[PDB]
């Protein structure tokens, strides 16, 4: 199922807990990512997903619920 | 003098001036760049491409031996040859064999833009090239006409993410040394970049690019290519109009 894949591979990236991982959380002041480890993250979903993110769209994944939006 | 002749030209030049006998092959004569000569011509039907001299063949020759000892896929040559009395001004030729079925990079990418591929099928053939330049490079071999164009996509086989080749093509300025000077790899992946700047590239799909052609972490290439990473993409914006 595609809604906890999402949360799945944040963590996974991020080396945060599960339990941190929360549609709230922007991965940069929330879960300690910096600007690249965000474009890893979205390269990540890529490939993951198997599809591509758009530079405009993926400028806008900036939390965890903005992560989920885009995959659904 | 210098002179290699492999199949089919060795027996077919036996007794013969192999350097007379190039300029009496026959086919589709190409470009004629001051006493320079391209011609497509057949021999049992293969297609071969005919390169005379009368800067030499010797570019594309060194660089197409480098390119096979580092197992980078590229033009065979079957012919090579120099002569003359004044080293700087040296008759010589070089015939390679005919990559075909093949579609070139930019063909096939034309209209990315528009038609999008596959993702994966996408990333791989990024990657792909990210390898073979790289391995150009650490072999060095600089090819100074580094652009999508002068790779060939082998068509004799359906092509999917998972199995397809390239082959480099057209190295007739290539410089082979036993290192790539750091200038001329630049020259060439600015050239790749520039040759590509209109197939929907995302900034991840460059950066995967970058971590491939390098084998480095990418925090570190950002980091230590910054300038020449900031001027490709100065250069990149202007020349999109
Ligand atoms: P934070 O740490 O503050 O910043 C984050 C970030 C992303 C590192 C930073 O903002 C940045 O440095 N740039 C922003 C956007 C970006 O992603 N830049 C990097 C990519 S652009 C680049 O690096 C310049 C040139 C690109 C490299 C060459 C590409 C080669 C492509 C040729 C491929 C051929 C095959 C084609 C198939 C047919």
């Amino acid at each position: 199922t595609i809604e906890e894949r999402v949360k799945k591979i944040i963590g996974e990236q991020l080396g945060v807990k599960q339990e941190e991982v929360t549609n709230n959380a922007s991965f940069v002041e929330d879960l300690g990512a910096d600007s690249l480890d965000t474009v890893e993250l979205v390269m990540a979903l890529e490939e993951e997903f198997d599809t591509e993110i758009p530079d405009e769209e993926a400028e806008k994944i900036t939390t965890v619920q903005a992560a989920i939006d885009y995959i659904n | 003098m210098r002179l290699v002749l492999e199949e089919p030209f060795k027996r077919l030049w036996n007794g013969r001036d192999p350097f007379e006998a190039v300029e009496a092959l026959q086919g589709k004569v190409y470009r004629e760049l001051e006493g320079r000569r391209t011609l497509r011509t057949e021999v049992d039907g293969r297609g071969y491409f005919v390169k005379i001299h009368r800067l030499g063949a010797r570019q594309e020759w060194q660089a197409i031996r480098r390119l096979h000892e580092a197992g980078v896929a590229t033009m065979t040559a079957v012919a090579y040859g120099e002569r003359g009395s004044d080293p700087a001004r040296q008759h010589s030729f070089i015939v390679t064999e005919e990559l075909a079925p093949t579609v070139d990079l930019e063909v096939f990418s034309q209209d990315w833009r528009e038609r999008p591929p596959p993702p994966r099928l996408k990333r791989a053939l990024v990657e792909a090239v990210a390898r073979m330049v790289g391995d150009m490079h650490r072999a060095g071999v600089n090819h100074r006409d580094c652009y999508i164009c002068h790779f060939l996509l082998h068509t004799d086989k359906p092509v999917s993410a998972d199995d397809f080749r390239l082959s480099v093509i057209d190295l007739h300025r290539a410089q082979t040394r036993d290192a790539t000077p750091k200038r001329w790899r630049n020259k060439d992946l600015a050239a790749l970049y520039f040759s590509a700047l209109d197939i929907g590239l995302t900034r991840r799909d460059k950066l995967r690019f970058l971590r491939t052609y390098f084998r480095r972490p990418l925090r570190e290439i950002l980091r230590d290519e910054a300038g020449l990473l900031a001027w490709m993409e100065r250069k990149a914006e202007k020349l999109y109009e």
